[PDB]
């Protein structure tokens, strides 16, 4: 078979190896290793390729047509297409999906703010810094 | 229809749309019945040297054709280029045949538009000159059935076939480029051009005439237009 | 809440599923969002899911992106976090053209994976948690 | 990536990605890591006069910058652009902003090659002179946020908030006709061009800096260049 | 204007849009911004 | 059917974008939100 | 059943559903009952 696929960390990613790597050889990750055991039960022989355009798959609208692995499914060019390929509307009446591997949801990647340790010197913040100087003008004065 | 005016080199009388008894120079404004024309030589396969001016200090729209050793065709008629023509608007080169052969080798082209962004004020310009035409020349808009390359040339016939262009050929050769010309900062907008063709005799009355138009920036073949209507017009009027 | 504050940027990563979620969209909050991205399509859309991290790093960006890749970023960089729940529930399928005969032998080797715990043992692998601070486990604050 | 040549009048001091320590002149082959920089005065809002030749007879890149009484900025690195930018090219102006404020008024752009058919065989040419950016200039494809109009002024920034230049704008000026080059007809093309400017200051120690590019004849804004990256490059290495 | 037909089907047709709520979806969600956080976000006080 | 309208926030204010944008949807607000929906119900063009 | 032309019409339905959000709306619909007032519902504590 021919396999497209696309980079993306974790799922399919380049392997670190000196050697000048041959074939399916220079692949590893999440998904590829899903199909080095799709192989193994199915008795096939997969092919790794990537896919050309470098994108997942969208309709353009304008012409009506795909891109990325999608358009590579539509157009036979690749068998299959063991990646990140999520499960959508649109998707789903022009190629068929297997069933889910991995459960996804869409979310918001935010740095968390960074909580400021209340330094060891942090039993002086209940009164203001000219207060504690009007208690010891107080305790100088009215001991004078 | 597109709005054009084109300057017929025709090498084929055209007596039922008003073309003369003799092949000539002409000019058009949107009209293959020409406004004006002049006797021209039509020499067999020899070299080129064609020129239109249009320099609003006088605005008269003037084109010359010399061979080496043969005489000048002034052909110039004094129109208004304000309003017969849009605001932008994309040149080229244009030549047909039909019925009859001829070949239409445009060996080298320029031109040289200057057109008043306040009068003294340095002017704008698109100034190209195209003596190597390649195989591969991607800023041409070349439409219809022309061919390039092979050689330096620009054959608006299909061609090689010993050079018997292969009748009802037509092939257009549009610059890749828009002009600002209507008036809207008037229109002192001089536009030059240099032509060199080669018009090789094919032993059987040489004929359809090579053009030089001044169309719209969209443009394509006219509804059929190998023969009379040489290579720009849709009618015969 | 992050629809209606301009001061975060946020987007989406281009030819992708989430601004295609956005797009369709006919709900108030979601469509809010896809107006506001519609506006500035090029300034917050990046190109893959790697600039989509990177920009947060930099900029006051929040990137709206899928459960499974956070749980890949957010056990490797220890400042990124899960801002909000799940929007909405996808998956990942193995793409097939359509009408194929390896829809239903792949949809067979999934469940075979699945059963025996295959389909976690490769998630546990190569999401790898590294160990990180996962919260201060906000609670009774005993002073140290 | 698409291959793309500038000439980088950059206004923000990046020895991240080594820019010097002041605002510069800089040259880039491919790369925002540039080859040669200058110290440059940048005085605000001025006249522009700017200048670029590459003769490969001499080979070197040459540029300056000059208000009026002030010193030229000779950036001129030894590259030969015979294999580091493709065959057939599109230039054209660059501008960015980001996190702070700087006019990018461009207010005249010219451009003069001069390509070899067999050297003295009568060279091409692409010479234009646009003094007076106007409103529906159709010989350009301004990507970006970039306008025009408005004045006689290409501005290429989201502006007239009293002119306040809008942070995180890109703002792109492709000229519409391509350029042979790669050397294959040999690569003599001297390609002038004149490159006046106005960078006002918002009175915001403004900087992000304009560019001349020589990219590819397709291209884009790659997926985030407003900033350090100066609206072309893609990444910063 | 004085007298139109347009008048009662719009007034038939705004009772409509209230009785779907969509007078209320509409009205949360253009007057509905910020949340303008309140001056019950006191969050410290040190003693002047 | 030509409504006349007055540019008031948030009842109909211009839509910002890149490219700008020539007729009806030029507005956006409360108020255009409004007319679609009485040109949903009723049916009937409409100029701003 | 094994084979039906009823299958992939469902496959595309259900997809429609979840991007609609219908089948977030019916499961909060059900599944969301009374709050289970939390453990965190103290109000009194006499320290015994
Ligand atoms: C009466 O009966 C008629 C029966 O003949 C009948 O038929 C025809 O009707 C059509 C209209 O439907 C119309 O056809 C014209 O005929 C022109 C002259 O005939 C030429 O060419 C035709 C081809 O059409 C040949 O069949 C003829 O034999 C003759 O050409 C010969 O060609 C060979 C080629 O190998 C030469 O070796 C011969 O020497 C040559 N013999 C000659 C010249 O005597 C014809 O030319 C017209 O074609 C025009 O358009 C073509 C497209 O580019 C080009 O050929 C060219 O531009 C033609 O323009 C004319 O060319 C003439 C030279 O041939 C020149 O006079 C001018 O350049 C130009 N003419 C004018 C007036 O400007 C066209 O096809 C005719 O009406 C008719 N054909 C005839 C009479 O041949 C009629 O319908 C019946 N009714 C009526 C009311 O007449
Ligand atoms: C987690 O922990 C980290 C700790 O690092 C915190 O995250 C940090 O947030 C910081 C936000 O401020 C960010 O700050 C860097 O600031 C320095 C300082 O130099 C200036 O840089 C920018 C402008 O150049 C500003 O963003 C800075 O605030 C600072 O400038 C001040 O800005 C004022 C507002 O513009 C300005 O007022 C007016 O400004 C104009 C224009 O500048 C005129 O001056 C006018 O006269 C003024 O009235 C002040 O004057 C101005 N003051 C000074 C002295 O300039 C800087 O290094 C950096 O920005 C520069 O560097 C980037 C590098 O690419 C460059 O691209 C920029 O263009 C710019 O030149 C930063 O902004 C920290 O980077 C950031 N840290 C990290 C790691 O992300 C979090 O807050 C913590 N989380 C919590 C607490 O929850
Ligand atoms: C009721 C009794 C009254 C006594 C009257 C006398 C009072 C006179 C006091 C006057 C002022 C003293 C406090 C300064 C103001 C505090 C706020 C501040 O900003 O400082 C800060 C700097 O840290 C300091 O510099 C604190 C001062 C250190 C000296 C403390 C001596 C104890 C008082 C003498 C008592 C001896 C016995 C008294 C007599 C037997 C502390 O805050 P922080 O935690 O550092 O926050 C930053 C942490 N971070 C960097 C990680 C983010
Ligand atoms: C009769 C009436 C009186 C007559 C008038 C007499 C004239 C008096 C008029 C005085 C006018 C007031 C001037 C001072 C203002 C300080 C406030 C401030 O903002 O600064 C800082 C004070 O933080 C400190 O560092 C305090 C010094 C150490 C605390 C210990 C002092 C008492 C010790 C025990 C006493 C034993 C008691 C014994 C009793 C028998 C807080 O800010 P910061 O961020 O921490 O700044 C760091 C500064 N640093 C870097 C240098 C550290
Ligand atoms: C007995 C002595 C030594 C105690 C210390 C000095 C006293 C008398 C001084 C020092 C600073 C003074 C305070 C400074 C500022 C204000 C705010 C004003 O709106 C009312 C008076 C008030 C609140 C003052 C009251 C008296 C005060 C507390
Ligand atoms: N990875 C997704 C696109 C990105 C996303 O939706 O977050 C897909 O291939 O459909
Ligand atoms: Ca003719
Ligand atoms: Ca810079
Ligand atoms: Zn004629
Ligand atoms: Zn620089």
């Amino acid at each position: 078979l021919i396999v497209t696929t696309i980079l993306e960390e974790p799922y399919v990613l380049f392997k670190k190896s000196d050697k000048p790597l041959y074939g399916n050889d220079r692949f590893e990750g999440y998904c590829i290793d899903l199909l080095r055991e799709l192989s193994t039960i199915l008795g096939f022989t997969y092919e790794i390729r990537l896919v050309e355009d470098g994108k997942y798959g969208a309709q353009d609208d304008v012409n009506g047509q795909w891109n990325g692995m999608v358009r590579e499914l539509i157009d036979h060019k690749a068998d299959l297409a063991v990646a990140p390929l999520a499960i959508t509307y649109v998707r789903e009446k022009v190629i068929d999906f297997s069933k889910p591997f991995m459960t996804l949801g869409i979310s918001i990647l935010y740095r968390k703010p960074n909580g400021t340790n209340p330094g060891v010197f942090s039993f002086l913040n209940p009164l203001s810094p000219d207060i504690w100087m009007y208690v010891l003008l107080a305790c100088l004065g009215v001991s004078c | 229809a597109d709005t054009i005016v084109a300057v017929e080199l025709d090498t084929y009388p055209n007596t039922d749309i008003g073309d003369p008894s003799y092949p000539h120079i002409g000019i058009d404004i949107k009209s293959v019945r020409s406004k004006k024309t002049a006797k021209w030589n039509m020499q067999n396969g020899k070299v080129g040297t064609a020129h239109i001016i249009y320099n609003s200090v006088d605005k008269r729209l003037s084109a010359v054709v010399s061979y080496p050793n043969a005489d000048s065709a002034t052909v110039s008629y004094d129109v208004d280029l304000d309003n017969v023509l849009p605001e932008w608007v994309r040149v080229g080169l244009s030549a047909s045949t039909g019925l009859y052969k001829e070949t239409n080798t445009i060996l080298s082209w320029s031109f040289t538009s200057k057109l008043k962004s306040n009068s003294t004020h340095e002017t704008n310009a698109l100034h190209f000159m195209f003596n190597q035409f390649s195989k591969d020349q991607k800023d041409l808009i070349l439409q219809g059935d022309a061919t390039t390359g092979t050689d330096g040339n620009l054959e608006l016939t299909r061609v090689s076939s010993n050079g018997s262009p292969q009748g009802s050929s037509v092939g257009r050769a549009l610059f890749y480029a828009p002009v600002h010309i209507w008036e809207s900062s008037a229109v002192v907008a001089s536009f030059e051009a240099t032509f060199t063709f080669l018009i090789k005799s094919p032993d059987s009355h040489p004929a359809d005439g090579i053009a030089f138009f001044i169309s719209n920036i969209d443009s394509s073949i006219p509804s059929g237009s190998t023969g009379r209507l040489l290579g720009l017009f849709p009618d015969a009027n | 809440d992050l629809a209606k504050q301009t001061k975060i940027e946020y987007g989406a990563v281009e030819d992708g599923a989430t601004m295609t979620f956005f797009k369709k969209s006919k709900i108030s909050t979601y469509d809010k969002m896809w107006a506001f991205m519609s506006s500035r399509r090029q300034s917050v859309l990046v190109k893959s899911n790697e600039e989509g991290i990177q920009r947060v790093l930099t900029s006051d960006y929040a990137f709206l992106m899928e459960s499974t890749t956070i749980e890949f970023v957010t056990q490797r960089n220890c400042n990124l976090t899960q801002i909000g729940g799940l929007i909405d529930s996808k998956g990942y399928g193995v793409g097939t053209p359509m009408g194929s005969p390896y829809r239903d032998k792949i949809t067979i080797a999934i469940l075979q994976l699945q059963e025996e715990g295959k389909l976690h043992m490769m998630k546990e692998k190569w999401w790898r948690g590294n160990g990180c601070p996962e919260e201060e486990s906000k609670e009774a604050s005993a002073l140290g």
